């Protein structure tokens, strides 16, 4: 046949399988870095997550204790 | 999940056929250069399972676990959740390390051969769709619901970070299985391989009382 | 090591068993009696499995006997005691009487209710 | 798979003994007793076995492999659960 | 076949037990019958409780796949045993063990969800607000009837 | 523990015959006796899988199926404002002004 | 090599 | 997050209850406070069957996105600035939510401390 | 019905004039035109049932159930005629005979308009059905099997015939018509409480009920293919059919009577579903399957809804062709081996490739995947018995999972596996058994394009 | 146990073994650990007391027990691997072909023309081999299964049909 | 008629069995199998990458690739 | 057209206008001029051949009209001849009402397919009306039996009139 077996040694590859593979983890590693780079917020965050402890009682209208 | 998980389904198919059925990974190892196309699959496949990033697979699991933190839901099914998706990446990192990396552990005769192109386009088709079709549908569906976007940084992150710490810590398990130690198991060894005796003991025990019950009293 | 607790479901292996070793000559000879009648059993077999003038079936004495066993010759042997008649009443009535409550009281409850008008069949018009 | 033959059988039968460090690549022929011959043990012999049941992927059970005493009992055996005829 | 050689009644005498044992191809030693309550066994032998898929594999059977040879005793639940149904063949941990762990992890797997249950984890949140009298009509509210108003305001 | 005399004699002689047996399973070389470009053929499936059925399936729909009362139920279309109607001409108006917060 | 393969009859 | 650490390990009395909350009055503390304005009509909101779930105080930003998205068609890569309007007032959304829970947060606070000295 | 009845007669003298060799062709033949002759009493109408004379009528229950007999005819003679090759001429033509009185006094028992009528020819069924078991079977059992098929039903039968005329003298008439309209409730008494029991018993025992039942078993396992097809695919159902019409004068006694019978089907249901897990003998596994799926046309006849006659008249029929095709499926196995034990012959996917396919396609009407008419009739009922009280889903969803079990347990035990190395005469399929096998599951899965015909005066 | 003391321990050495050899994995890790092994078997070698070495079995198969592995390796084609009993239903038995219809025999008129001459032997042959069995064999029946070789010329060994006819190992 | 590889070569110098030798040899023992596994590790065998490696394939010309990509996305988007 | 627009009611449909924001071809413009070209044209004219052949043949068949008969009401006891025209009547009229509350699940079902996401609000009136005769069927006809008659339903009704009256009188 196109490929013949062998006896405890490595085997015979076609150049056309090496090359596919290669291509296909290469576009695998373009398409993340490329996705990346653009759409960095779906993967860190899309929005500021903001601190309530940060926030005045005048926001929040709390009254003073006195009232 | 269609997609990437009917691929590592074939990827295997394609391993077992050259190593004349064999299905055990104690007895594969070397295939990540003796099959550059099953091996360049399988590992698509695995990150994709695992939510990497902008492949298929975390367009659907990356929101269901922000999803989950940022819910009303049960303390102990969110940390359940958690803890499988680690899992995940552990055993994800089984069958690559075992079946692709180290030396070859199949028999002598090498009759390893990945050339058909019926293999080649059927597992190249599932593989750009493990890439791009989550991509693809995520961008085409309607919104439906209210999708949750605002949390602390530490929800955002929770399913890449598990994902990560299991990928590592599954690496350093994986390489002690190299040093010169030999272990006796523990309860819980056998227990995860015996799938928790639910097979051993149900399998046994339904089907003899409902089959003694059969003969000794409702017939004779 | 903790010894093997076996069950009904799961066997002792014979390697753990002490029955298999500590052999005696008295047991020697019963294993050599029963190969003797395996292959007093087999010969009989093969010389009709052999046989280029045989087609049909080689009836199976050991097979019609189980069958026979298991059903036919099953009442000759039966006796009404305390056992059988305990086992009888209690897996032949008992379960009928069991589901019969169960069914009666729970048909009792819902008529009752819908009497009273207490149970929604705002919709239920297929019976 | 390739097809076996019977030539093919006894070369890799042979190949895998003459890895065997206990055994002598030279004074080894298909027709060599392991004891008598080779004067080998029988925990040796176990050990063979095995390396015949890793090299061909097929397992010889314990009352058969006792008996396998020589190259050529293995080679005769291999064929005869592989349909090798030649 | 024929009356002497087909299952009879219960065997009383050392000299019964002979030729039932003789029958069923058994040695007088080997043969015991089940205990004669009168559940109807009568003479047939008593053997191992023991699945089919314990038997030696590489022995050379009459019936491969029922792993039996043509002739033998068959055990009263053969049907029972046989390799589809129940095995009985040895676990390498106890049969009890293995059920305390079974059941201790599912037992504890439920407390754990109800506790989980008790104190629900969630976010410091307010409750989600909605328009026109909390989609009084959207939901089916009736047009007729007038809703109690909702009011919500900024913050 | 090998062979005994008997046996080794037995298992040559089962032997012979089993290779001959398992050559004799080869075929002659007359043997079965039998009895006595994509384009086209993607063509040909496209015609006989798709054109003839959808011909039929739009026949059975159109002429028998929606000839009966709600055997086919759409989803009616969903109207945006500034959408206008076609079947009247109406013109939907638009949403009123937004606070333009950004 | 092609072997003969042994099917039961498939006339009937 | 931290706050169930406190109202499950801590004091819960000044921790909101999710379920029951608010328990103030709106306008206690606030002179004046506005009502939420919602631009979208009810007929606008059934007409482009909005899913209820949809039809709160954002959805006339939905309404302008899945108009987009159908006239966009196939570029399936447009309306960008439309789906991130509407994510974005969902952000401002789910912040007021927010601030509702550290105001009844603060509030409990309070009267807990406006309780403790008239106590003693 | 003489439409019926007359060409049906003439079924005799042509068997007996037939030329020696022409028997079985001869009777066939005319057996089947006559069978599609039946069809032309599907002129049913919505409110009135097809009233032909003051003797006989035909309403859409009995319709498919004489469209049943009438079709099984053809069927039992193309069974029984290799077996009974060897047989004498004479005892030839009187074998045919007792086949074609069966069929003459069934189809007139589905169509009396009189009780009393119905009684006797529901009674008459049993002479030549008794003396094909015990004359044609071929074990010594066969003749303890005839008296236990015999006493159990007339021990039922009698308190039937006493009731019957009670109820004449006390309204004046038995005519199904005249009862309609001059029917009268059941007040509470133990006068009634045992004209309930008689009125019910001889039927219960035909079906058979769950402990009534143990005559079945053994006259399956003795009677010849064509005895055992008429036994399960028509005989049984006179039991449901006589119960669908007496219970109309039974009201509202049936109301509490029902319950010591509704219990012991839905228990007995399961019970004799697991002793099909056990059988040893494929005859017997049959017959205990049918007992189990009889057991839900008995409740469903006791709840008396409109939704539960329509699933038992959808089981009675789906249950005639699918238990008569497995007893000719097992016959087939026992022609070539001469045995019923299940477990003799096993691995036969691999010699028998297109017998494999019947013994699939019976399997999975006898688990009733659907939309076969097995699982029509099976679900109406279990739909009709939940709002009779929502436990009993429990019972019917594990009596499901009991009958796909021993279902496909009979599939795999033989023709699954590896074959039996020593039986050595599995002769290919005849035409004639895989044309009786397709006549059993073709029609069988036609009627789930038209479901309609077989589901009773109700639809 | 009709096993002798010499085939219970070389049984246990290469059960230990193979169970050895799922936990290692790794090859050059196995070869270490198998080499440990087999020290600890060649240490009781010499051991001439039955007593000792019995009792030195009956550990060695415990500390089997508790050091087996759960999930051992099988070969695919060994019972209870993934390949047992796989092509059980492509063996069809060699009577089949008698049934065959003559429009199918007639496709190979070579292939049915040996296959006669194997009938032919095999009806030649059986009274020989009935009558070998019949005089080997003792008074009360075998005592074995073992079957005797053909003692002349022109004999064929006693019941060889069915091991030299049986199905192909791959048949299909 | 297949030609097996010369057995001469299959030496266990220069791999992990040589290792193995050494930590046993220390103790009086000896592996005779050793060789019969050296084919594991010579050849085409030897030197497998590792679990980074692994997922790392293909990066190289992924990452030139998505570098080119973005500066022609921006020369493009400039102008 | 071949339905009644009355019985089986259908809102005006209200189509949105296209509004191409794009300069992309729309691939469903395209397709549909191809089925339209391809399947509707021939497919259409085979209609009109087989059309032509109808109209020369052209004949009729009737709704079967039932004269109303007297009820069970009027029947004298014992009575099976007035009894039977009764019930025979009773029984048609039983199916008729079947196949009433047919189409007014019909309409329910396609009012909530038609509506969408909206309709729970704009499907009120249909569900009004299935709620209105499901309690009138259920009056007339549940809890009958597999053995119901003109009589049984008349007797079901006389005790519900009973029952009415005494809570009337209660008043
Ligand atoms: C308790 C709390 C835990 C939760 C329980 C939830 C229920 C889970 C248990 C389901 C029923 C368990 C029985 C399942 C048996 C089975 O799956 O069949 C497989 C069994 C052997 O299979 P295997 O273990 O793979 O053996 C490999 C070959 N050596 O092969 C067999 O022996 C089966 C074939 C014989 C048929 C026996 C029938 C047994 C009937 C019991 C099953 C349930 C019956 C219906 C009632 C349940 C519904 C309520
Ligand atoms: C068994 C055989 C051995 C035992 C002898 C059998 C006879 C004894 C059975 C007694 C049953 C009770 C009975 O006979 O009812 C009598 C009753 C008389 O009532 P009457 O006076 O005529 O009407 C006005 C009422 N004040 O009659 C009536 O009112 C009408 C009753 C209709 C006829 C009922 C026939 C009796 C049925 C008894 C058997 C039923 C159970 C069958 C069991 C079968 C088991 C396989
Ligand atoms: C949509 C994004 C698309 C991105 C496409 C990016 C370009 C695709 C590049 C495909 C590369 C194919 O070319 C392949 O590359 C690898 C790595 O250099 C080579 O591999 C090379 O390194 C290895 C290891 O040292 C050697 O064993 C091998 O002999 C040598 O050739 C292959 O021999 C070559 O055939
Ligand atoms: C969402 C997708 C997430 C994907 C995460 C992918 C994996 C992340 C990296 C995991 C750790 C990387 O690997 C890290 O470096 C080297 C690998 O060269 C390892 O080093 C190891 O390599 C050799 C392998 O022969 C071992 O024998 C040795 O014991 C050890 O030094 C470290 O033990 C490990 O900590
Ligand atoms: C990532 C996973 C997250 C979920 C983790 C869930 C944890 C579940 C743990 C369940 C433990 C149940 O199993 C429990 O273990 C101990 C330890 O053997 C058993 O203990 C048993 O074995 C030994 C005896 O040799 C002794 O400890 C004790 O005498 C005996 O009772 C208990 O009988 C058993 O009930
Ligand atoms: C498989 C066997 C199934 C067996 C099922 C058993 C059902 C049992 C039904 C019991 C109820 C019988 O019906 C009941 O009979 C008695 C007859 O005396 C009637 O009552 C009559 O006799 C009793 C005497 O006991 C008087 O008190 C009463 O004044 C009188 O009217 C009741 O009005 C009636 O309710
Ligand atoms: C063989 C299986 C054995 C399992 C055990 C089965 C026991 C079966 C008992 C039969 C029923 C006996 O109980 C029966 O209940 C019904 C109610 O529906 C009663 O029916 C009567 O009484 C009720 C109130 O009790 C009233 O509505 C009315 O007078 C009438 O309906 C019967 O008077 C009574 O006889």
């Amino acid at each position: 046949a196109h490929i013949e077996p062998r006896y405890r040694q490595f085997p015979q590859l076609t150049r056309s399988q090496v090359i596919q593979a290669e291509f296909f983890s290469a576009t695998m590693w373009f398409w993340i870095l490329w996705r990346f780079w653009h759409d960095s917020d779906a993967v860190l965050g899309h929005f500021p997550y903001p601190d309530p402890s940060q926030w005045t009682d005048e926001e929040l209208g709390i009254p003073p204790d006195d009232e | 999940h269609a997609f990437f998980k009917a691929m590592l389904f074939m990827c295997s198919g394609s391993i077992i056929h050259s190593l004349n059925d064999e299905q055990d990974i104690r007895k594969m190892g070397g295939l990540f250069k003796a099959m550059p196309f099953t091996t360049t699959a399988l590992i698509v496949g695995s990150l994709a399972l695992t939510g990497m990033p902008f492949l298929t697979g975390f367009y659907s699991k990356d929101l269901i676990i922000e999803a989950a933190n940022t819910s009303y839901t049960n303390a102990w099914a969110l940390l359940m959740t958690l803890i499988a998706t680690s899992f995940t990446a552990i055993y994800s990192t089984r069958i690559i390390f075992f079946a692709l990396l180290g030396q070859p552990r199949f028999p002598t005769l090498v009759n390893i051969n990945e050339n058909n192109p019926l293999l080649i386009n059927s597992i190249k088709r599932l593989l750009i769709g493990s890439l791009f079709a989550g991509y693809i549908i995520s961008n085409n569906i309607p919104p439906t619901t209210i999708p949750q976007m605002t949390m602390p940084y530490y929800l955002k992150t929770t399913a890449l970070i598990v994902t990560i710490l299991g990928f590592i810590l599954a690496l350093e398990i994986s390489n002690m299985t190299k040093n010169l130690k030999y272990h006796y198991p523990s309860n819980a060894f056998k227990f995860s391989t015996l799938l928790g005796y639910f097979p051993t003991i149900m399998h046994r025990l339904a089907p003899y009382m409902n089959l003694s019950m059969s003969q000794k009293s409702a017939s004779s | 090591f903790p010894k093997y607790e076996a069950s009904r479901l799961s066997s002792l292996p014979t390697t753990l068993d002490p029955a298999e070793y500590d052999i005696s000559s008295e047991t020697r000879k019963a294993q050599a009696e029963r190969l003797a009648i395996r292959s007093r059993l087999k010969r009989e077999y093969q010389l009709q499995y052999y046989d280029p003038s045989r087609r049909g079936v080689i009836e199976d004495p050991a097979l019609v006997r189980w069958t026979y066993a298991r059903s036919a010759n099953i009442y000759p042997n039966f006796r009404p005691n305390t056992k059988t008649s305990l086992l009888g009443a209690l897996f032949g009535i008992g379960p009928l009487v069991f589901w019969y409550y169960v069914f009666k009281t729970d048909r009792d409850r819902k008529e009752k209710l819908i009497q009273e008008g207490k149970l929604d069949r705002t919709f239920n018009i297929s019976y | 798979a390739p097809p076996l033959t019977l030539e093919g059988i006894k070369d890799r039968v042979l190949y895998v003994l003459k890895l065997y460090d206990k055994i002598d690549p030279e004074k080894l022929s298909v027709n060599s007793h392991f004891m008598k011959d080779l004067g080998l043990d029988s925990l040796d012999q176990v050990e063979i076995i095995m390396a015949m049941e890793d090299e061909f992927g097929f397992e010889i059970p314990d009352i058969d492999a006792e008996k396998l005493m020589c190259p050529q009992e293995i080679v005769d055996y291999i064929a005869d659960k592989k349909d090798v005829y030649e | 076949i024929t009356k002497d050689m087909l299952p009879g009644p219960y065997p009383k005498t050392p000299e019964e037990r002979a030729a039932a044992a003789k029958k069923y191809n058994m040695r007088v030693e080997d043969y015991e019958p089940y205990p004669d309550d009168g559940t109807g066994y009568g003479d047939y032998p008593k053997l191992p409780d023991r699945s089919q898929q314990e038997r030696d594999p590489w022995y050379d059977w009459d019936h491969p796949d029922l792993r039996l040879n043509w002739g033998e005793p068959m055990h009263w639940d053969l049907d029972m045993y046989i390799r589809n149904r129940v095995d009985t063949s040895p676990t390498p941990v106890n049969w009890n063990l293995m059920c305390k762990h079974l059941f201790g992890f599912v037992a504890f797997m439920l407390f754990m969800f109800w506790v989980g249950e008790t104190y629900p984890a969630y976010q410091p949140v307010g409750p989600k607000q909605y328009p026109y009298n909390n989609l009084y009509l959207e939901r089916g509210g009736d047009p007729n009837k007038e809703p109690e108003p909702v009011v919500h305001y900024e913050i | 523990s090998g062979y005994t005399p008997e046996e080794k004699l037995r298992l040559q002689q089962l032997r012979e015959l089993r290779r001959r047996w398992l050559k004799d399973q080869e075929l002659s070389p007359r043997e079965p006796v039998l009895p006595p470009y994509k384009t086209y053929r993607h063509s040909i499936f496209a015609f006989t899988h798709v054109l003839i059925p959808v011909w039929i399936i739009h026949y059975y729909l159109k002429y028998h199926v929606t000839t009966k009362p709600y055997t086919i139920v759409e989803k009616k279309p969903r109207i945006f404002p500034g959408d206008t109607i076609l079947e009247t001409g109406e013109v939907i108006p638009p949403m009123k002004e937004f606070p333009d917060q950004h | 090599k092609r072997l003969f393969i042994i099917k039961p009859s498939g006339f009937y | 997050g931290a706050h169930l650490a406190r109202r499950y390990l801590g004091d819960a009395s000044v921790e909101p209850d999710p379920l029951r909350m608010p328990t103030f009055p709106p306008d206690y503390g606030f002179p004046e406070r506005k009502e939420r304005e919602m631009v979208a009509t009810q007929q606008e909101m059934n007409d482009a069957q909005l899913v209820l779930q949809q039809r709160d105080y954002c959805a006339h930003y939905l309404i302008r996105f899945l108009k987009c998205k159908r006239d966009s068609f196939p570029n399936f890569l447009a309306c960008k600035h439309e789906r991130h309007d509407w994510d974005y007032c969902e952000h401002l959304d789910y912040v007021k939510r927010m601030k509702e829970f550290e105001r009844e947060r603060r509030l409990l606070q309070r009267k807990k401390r406006r309780e403790q000295r008239e106590a003693d | 019905m003489l439409k019926y009845i007359i060409p049906t007669i003439m079924l005799m003298p042509l068997t007996w004039l037939s030329k020696n060799n022409m028997i079985w062709v001869n009777s066939t033949a005319h057996s089947l035109l006559i069978s599609f002759t039946s069809l032309l009493l599907m002129n049913q109408f919505g409110d009135n049932s097809l009233n032909f004379s003051l003797l006989f009528f035909s309403d859409s229950l009995s319709t498919p159930l004489l469209i049943l007999t009438m079709w099984l005819l053809p069927l039992m003679l193309m069974a029984s005629q290799h077996h009974l090759s060897k047989e004498n001429l004479t005892r030839k033509k009187l074998f045919i005979t007792m086949l074609i009185s069966l069929q003459l006094f069934l189809i007139m028992t589905f169509t009396a308009m009189e009780l009393i009528l119905f009684y006797i020819l529901f009674e008459a069924t049993l002479v030549p059905t008794l003396i094909i078991i015990t004359r044609w079977g071929n074990q010594t059992e066969r003749l303890n099997a005839g008296l236990y098929f015999l006493f159990y039903t007339l021990a039922g039968s009698l308190p039937l015939l006493v009731a019957l005329i009670y109820i004449q003298n006390t309204v004046g008439s038995l005519n199904f018509l005249m009862l309609q309209y001059w029917v009268q409730p059941v007040h509470n008494s133990w006068s009634n409480v045992f004209m309930w029991l008689a009125c019910m018993m001889a039927f219960m025992v035909k079906m058979p009920l769950y402990g009534l039942h143990l005559w079945l078993p053994k006259a399956h396992v003795e009677a010849p293919i064509a005895g055992s097809m008429v036994l399960a695919a028509v005989l049984l159902k006179l039991g449901g059919y006589g119960m669908l019409r007496i219970t109309l004068i039974l009201n509202p006694m049936t109301d509490f009577m029902a319950y010591p019978f509704i219990m012991l089907s839905l228990w007995g249901m399961i019970m004799t579903s697991s002793i099909c897990l056990r059988q040893t003998d494929l005859k017997s596994l049959i017959a205990y399957s049918s007992v189990s799926h009889m057991a839900l046309v008995i409740v469903a006849i006791l709840i008396q809804t409109p939704w539960s006659y329509m699933g038992a008249t959808a089981l009675m029929i789906a249950h005639g062709l699918t238990s008569s095709m497995l007893f000719c499926l097992a016959n087939s196995n026992y022609e070539r081996i001469h045995s019923r034990t299940m477990i003799l012959a096993r691995g036969l996917q691999t010699l028998l490739p297109l017998m494999a396919t019947w013994w699939l396609l019976a399997s999975l009407t006898n688990l009733a995947l659907p939309p076969t008419i097995n699982l029509i009739g099976e679900l109406f009922v279990v739909m009709s018995t939940f709002s009779w009280s929502n436990i009993t889903i429990i019972l019917m969803g594990v009596n499901m999972v009991i009958t796909a079990l021993y279902s496909l347990y009979m599939l795999i035990m033989t023709q699954r596996g590896k074959y039996t190395y020593h039986i050595n005469n599995i002769s290919p399929s005849f035409t004639r058994e895989n044309a009786l096998m397709s006549l059993h599951i073709l029609p069988l899965l036609l009627l789930t394009l038209n479901p309609k015909i077989i589901l009773g005066p109700l639809y | 146990a009709y096993l002798t003391h010499q085939q219970k321990v070389l049984r246990l050495y290469k059960r230990a073994l193979r169970h050895l050899e799922s936990w290692c994995i790794h090859r050059d890790k196995y070869r270490y650990f198998a080499c440990l092994l087999r020290a600890r078997f060649d240490e009781h070698k010499n051991e001439k007391d039955m007593v000792k070495a019995t009792q030195l079995l009956r550990e060695a198969e415990e500390e089997f027990w508790h050091g087996q592995h759960p999930q051992p390796y099988i070969f695919p084609e060994s019972p209870g691997g993934t390949s047992y009993e796989r092509y059980e239903c492509y063996k069809v038995p060699e009577w089949c072909l008698d049934d065959w219809h003559p429009s199918e025999k007639a496709m190979y008129p070579d292939y049915f023309a040996k296959r006669e001459q194997w009938k032919k032997l095999r009806r030649e042959s059986w009274e020989r081999e009935v009558k070998q069995l019949q005089e080997e064999t003792p008074v009360g029946g075998p005592r074995t299964e073992a079957l005797p070789p053909a003692r002349k010329q022109g004999d064929l060994p006693p019941l060889w049909w069915h091991i030299v006819t049986r199905p192909r190992e791959r048949p299909m | 008629k297949m030609e097996l590889p010369d057995y001469k070569q299959w030496k266990i110098e220069g791999t992990p069995l040589e290792t193995v030798q050494e930590k046993l040899a220390a103790r009086g023992l000896r592996d005779p199998w050793g060789r019969n596994e050296a084919w594991r590790y010579m050849g085409g065998f030897a030197n497998n990458v590792s679990f980074v490696g692994a997922l790392l394939k293909g990066f190289k010309w992924g990452f030139a690739a998505f570098v080119v990509a973005i500066g022609a996305e921006y020369y493009l988007e400039s102008q | 057209d071949s339905w009644d627009k009355d019985v089986y009611p259908e809102p005006p449909r209200r189509t949105p206008a296209p509004s191409p924001q794009t300069s992309l071809p729309n691939p469903i413009t395209y397709l549909t001029k191809a089925f339209d070209l391809l399947v509707d044209r021939p497919v259409t004219l085979v209609r009109e051949f087989i059309e032509r052949q109808h109209a020369k043949n052209k004949y009729y068949y009737y709704h079967r009209e039932f004269r109303r008969v007297p009820d069970i009401t009027e029947c004298q006891e014992k009575d099976v001849l007035c009894m039977f025209e009764a019930e025979m009547q009773w029984r048609r009229d039983y199916k008729v009402d079947q196949e009433i509350v047919n189409i007014i699940q019909e309409r329910l079902k396609a009012c909530q397919q038609r509506e969408g996401e909206s309709h729970r609000q704009n499907c009120a009136k249909e569900l009004e009306q299935f709620t209105q005769v499901v309690k009138a069927y259920q009056d007339r006809y549940h809890d009958l039996g597999a053995h119901y008659s003109a009589r049984k339903c008349l007797a079901k009704q006389k005790q519900r009139m009973l029952a009415e009256r005494k809570a009337a009188k209660e008043a």
